This record gives structure tokens, sequence and C-alpha cells, in this order.
């Protein structure tokens, strides 16, 4: 598909305000791609924007 | 055992450690190989955001097992 969905198996826990706060098996539906380094991006969950490493989380290849 | 701790980049950090080691320890560790200063750290295992007064075994944290952290661009 268009967008790219991503399970993330590292959970964390709300840092911040500006954060995004992302448990673990939920799927976040990826709204904008971040710059050069990868690590970083942002999703949409629980009605809230922020952004997260996406280290924390893996690709599902199908 | 030797744990491992990513970067932004996911970089890996080969440590050594007892397992009466202290995760206050393992950050000074952290700190002497990186620089970064331990109150910018935030350690993750097995979901649960480690706690300083807890032990590895606690969180059943095995050989060769890796935790993950975050540089600190905005927030950590």
């Amino acid at each position: 598909k268009s967008k790219d969905y991503c399970k993330v198996i590292f959970p964390y826990e709300a840092q911040n305000d500006d954060e995004l706060t992302i448990k673990e098996g939920d799927i976040v539906t990826l709204i904008n791609k971040d710059c050069i380094d990868v690590g970083w991006w942002e999703g949409e969950l629980n009605g809230r924007r922020g952004v997260f490493p996406d280290n924390f989380v893996k690709l599902l290849p199908p | 055992m030797q744990i491992f701790v990513k970067t932004l980049t996911g970089k890996t950090i080969t440590l050594e450690v007892e397992p009466s080691d202290t995760i206050e320890n393992v950050k000074a560790k952290i700190q002497d190989k990186e620089g970064i200063p331990p109150d910018q750290q935030r350690l993750i295992f097995a979901g649960k955001q480690l706690e300083d007064g807890r032990t590895l075994s606690d969180y059943n944290i095995q050989k060769e097992s890796t935790l993950h952290l975050v540089l600190r661009l905005r927030g950590c």
C-alpha cells in the first residue's frame, strides 16, 4: 500500500507533551517521513501527534 | 553477560557488567564511552521502563540481551 505500517516491539512511556505516546501492541499510521537521520518519525495515536524513535520498532516485511 | 545499547542510528555498544551492577553504574560506563550524561539517558527493556532500584534479573534479561535507547534531538 501507499503508507507503511510498523509494529513497535519496544514500547516507551509518555516522555513529553510534544511527543506521541505509544505502547506495544498498537499500530500507528505514518503521517510523514523524517529528514536524513534514520531514527525519528511522526504518527498519530490516541488522537495525538508526536515524534518517536523508530528504532524501537521493526519493519514488517509483508 | 554482555548487553547492547543502540543510539539514533542504531550503533552497537558492548559493555562488561556483573549481575550485581546497578543501572546507575551501567549509565556511568556509557558516559565514559559515549560522553552522554546519565541524566539524559532513559533505559528500556522488555517494554517496561527500567527503574534504578531494580535488578537485571527482575526484568528477565538474559545473556546477549540488547536494550533500546534514543539520542536527544528534541526530548530523547
